[PDB]
């Protein structure tokens, strides 16, 4: 096996195709699924694996009440093929409450948060082995980017937050190779909060569209330079923010150099990236709640400050329908990288008092130069129809 | 075209108050971080403050964190330092820079620079 | 913090010849938050090159910018009696303590 460099252009993208859907909650009404949340898709260079946080349990189990809390001591990183549900066949490749993997073109490399809140360690296990690890440096919640990492001539970035989650947080870029952590690089720059970061390869470097959950619903970008270790910060241009709660279309704005501090004390995890000068980004319809998700190109919404001239609009999921997560992940094409995106799809508890779980499914969609229609591809699971 | 014009300074005592004023002219205020370089007589440049258009982020440096106080009034284009406690470390010609970004679309992550300067104000300290 | 240091404190050249000024950061700093500085002995600080290596709007294109990380350096070719001044490195926009580097003066040598 070779060093995956990602050196090919990146795919014209005219919208996005549906890839895979995992129905895990329509599954979960019949079978032993896992429950999960904050999923991701990572791929090698043969296939794209399922990556989520599984809450310990199955959903038709006892276990399964009161699975909304975030960090829980049996929280693990579960991993399979994209497509394969997480049934008890399921591997369990770490303990984390917060995960992070990409894979180097030789072996998987995964980024594990787990233990207390004011003392957690991450543990980069690679190759299926622990190469190294990091104890909590700012004593608060350490977390890392809940997706995929880049890895670039074998040299994996990851984006690591430690401190206040509505507050001044010191977030650390670090450099892995082989699972040893060669570098850190503070996040140097105009974001102020940054954490739960999309990252895709942009050759020679790393760019990833994080969250801001301080005072930005405009998404901090952070251009990691993985030879000099040299880190730049910003915010995406674009007028039409990608974070939710926000303001409305209409009194929005970015300004690309500071957060626009309209509805930015909490956040979701989402992605955007630069085609050009233009800017394709994913985001929940509801400006409020993470209900429906839509994707859409500005033009010139990654160049021109507070761009609002939107198009090639989809629906992945409609209105009515709980989104949650979503992030992006690069495919080593033929000829040229193609960006693809996830949406999670969280169902139960603290919206729907039906049940006492809170799990979620995944609908990946990935770039085609193509046509496409419409369509939306929701969880599709009926809570009366689930175990309590 | 673009000016900032540096007010205040002259003579004061240690442990005095002084309130220096960076009038701005040429372009909109608000959509510009002001910062505050103070440079000592037979000494190089120091960066002592920063503002964001709005006000809600401001940085000090060390020397004169607490001290010094950076504000700024958008309608009247204004840029002001409060000084409290002043010492004859601080004589100093003081100088007002507006920050400018480019974006810079071969490496597409605009670069962040102190462009304009006005012509200072001398402030002593004794 | 970022720490600059530019290595040739006072810097000795004749007109004509090429300057080369260094800026040292104590930690890797993107080329976007560097930017170097002339200021003459009696005047206002005035922008070079941002970015490490994009002249400013009217600077001539004597002066050349280059580096990224750790090490950066400015080139001044051809040098002209008005070059001969306190050259500063900033960095600006990386991290809060937004510091000048300690100085470079450029003198004729005689
Ligand atoms: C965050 O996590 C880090 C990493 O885990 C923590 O750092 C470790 O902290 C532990 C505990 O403080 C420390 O282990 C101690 O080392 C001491 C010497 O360095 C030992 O003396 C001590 O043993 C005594 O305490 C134990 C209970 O903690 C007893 O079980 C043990 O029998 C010993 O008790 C006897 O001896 C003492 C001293 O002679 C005596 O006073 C008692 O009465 C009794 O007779 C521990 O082994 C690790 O060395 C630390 N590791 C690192 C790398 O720093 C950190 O504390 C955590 N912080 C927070 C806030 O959670
Ligand atoms: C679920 O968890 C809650 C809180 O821990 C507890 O009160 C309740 O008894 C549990 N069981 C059910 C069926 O709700
Ligand atoms: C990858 O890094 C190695 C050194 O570790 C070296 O071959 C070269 O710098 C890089 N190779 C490519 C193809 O970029
Ligand atoms: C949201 O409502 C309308 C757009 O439908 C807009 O005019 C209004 O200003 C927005 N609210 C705020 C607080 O700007």
């Amino acid at each position: 096996a070779e060093y995956r460099n990602w050196s090919k252009p990146q795919c014209n993208i005219t919208g996005f195709a549906p890839f895979s859907k995992d129905n895990s909650i329509r599954l979960s009404a019949g079978g032993d699924i896992w429950v999960t949340r904050e999923p991701y898709v990572s791929c090698d260079p043969d296939k794209c694996y399922q990556f989520a946080l599984g809450q310990g349990t199955t959903l038709n189990n006892g276990h399964s009440n009161d699975t909304v809390h975030d960090r829980t001591p049996y929280r693990t990183l579960l991993m399979n093929e994209l497509g394969v549900p997480f049934h008890l066949g399921t591997k369990q490749v770490c303990i984390a409450w917060s995960s992070s993997s990409c894979h180097d073109g030789k072996a998987w490399l995964h980024v594990c948060v787990t233990g207390d809140d004011e003392n957690a360690t991450a543990s980069f296990i690679y190759n299926g082995r622990l190469v190294d690890s990091i104890g909590s440096w700012s004593k608060k919640i350490l977390r890392t980017q809940e997706s995929e990492c880049v890895c670039i001539n074998g040299t994996c970035t990851v984006v690591m937050t430690d401190g206040s989650a509505s507050g001044k947080a010191d977030t650390k870029i670090l450099f892995i190779e082989e699972g040893k952590i060669v570098h850190t690089s503070p996040l140097s720059g105009s974001a102020q909060h940054v954490e739960e970061c999309s990252c895709y390869p942009r050759y020679p470097g790393v760019r990833c569209v994080c969250r801001d959950n301080w005072k930005g619903s405009n998404r901090p970008i952070v251009d990691i330079n993985v030879k000099d270790y040299s880190i730049v910060s910003s915010y995406v241009c674009s007028g039409l923010v990608g974070d939710t709660p926000r303001k409305n279309d209409s009194s929005s704005s970015s300004h690309c150099l500071d957060p626009n501090n309209e509805e930015g004390g909490h956040g979701v995890k989402g992605w955007a990236f630069d085609d050009g000068n233009d800017v394709w980004m994913g985001r929940t319809i509801s400006e409020k709640l993470r209900s429906g998700y839509e994707t859409f190109k500005v033009i010139e919404g990654w160049s021109k400050p507070n761009s609002k001239l939107q198009i090639n609009r989809q629906v992945i999921v409609d209105r009515g329908n709980r989104s949650g997560y979503s992030g992006i992940f690069s495919v080593e094409g033929k000829s040229c990288i193609n960006r693809c995106f996830y949406v999670e799809l969280i169902r139960g508890r603290k919206q729907e008092t039906e049940v006492l779980w809170t799990s979620n499914s995944i609908v990946v969609f990935c770039g085609t130069s193509g046509t496409y229609g419409t369509g939306s591809w929701p969880d599709g699971a009926d809570i009366n129809l689930m175990p309590i | 075209e673009v000016q900032l014009v540096e007010s205040g300074g002259g003579l004061v005592l240690p442990g005095r108050s002084l309130r220096l004023s960076c009038v701005a002219s040429g372009f909109d205020f608000s959509s510009f971080e002001m910062n505050w370089v103070r440079q000592a007589p037979g000494t190089g440049l120091e960066w002592l403050s920063y503002i964001s258009g709005n006000g809600d982020t401001i940085y000090y440096a060390e020397s004169v964190k607490g001290r010094f106080t950076i504000s700024r009034d958008n309608a009247k284009n204004s840029l002001y330092l409060q000084m409290n406690g002043l010492r004859a470390e601080d004589t100093a010609t003081y100088y007002c820079a507006r920050q400018r970004s480019v974006y810079s679309t071969s490496r597409s992550n605009w670069s962040v620079f102190l462009d304009d300067w006005g012509q200072g104000t001398l402030v002593t300290v004794s | 913090e970022i720490v600059l240091t530019q290595s040739p404190g006072t810097l000795s050249l004749s007109p004509g010849e090429s300057a080369t000024l260094s800026c040292r950061a104590s930690q890797s700093l993107a080329p976007n938050y560097l930017a170097w500085f002339q200021q003459q002995p009696g005047q206002a600080p005035r922008l070079l090159i941002y970015g490490a290596s994009s002249r400013a709007a009217g600077i001539p294109d004597r002066f050349s910018g280059s580096g990224s990380g750790t090490d950066f350096t400015l080139t001044i070719t051809r040098l002209e009696p008005e070059d001969f001044a306190v050259y500063y490195c900033q960095q600006y926009g990386g991290s809060p303590p937004y510091t000048f580097g300690q100085g470079t003066k450029v003198e004729i040598k005689r």
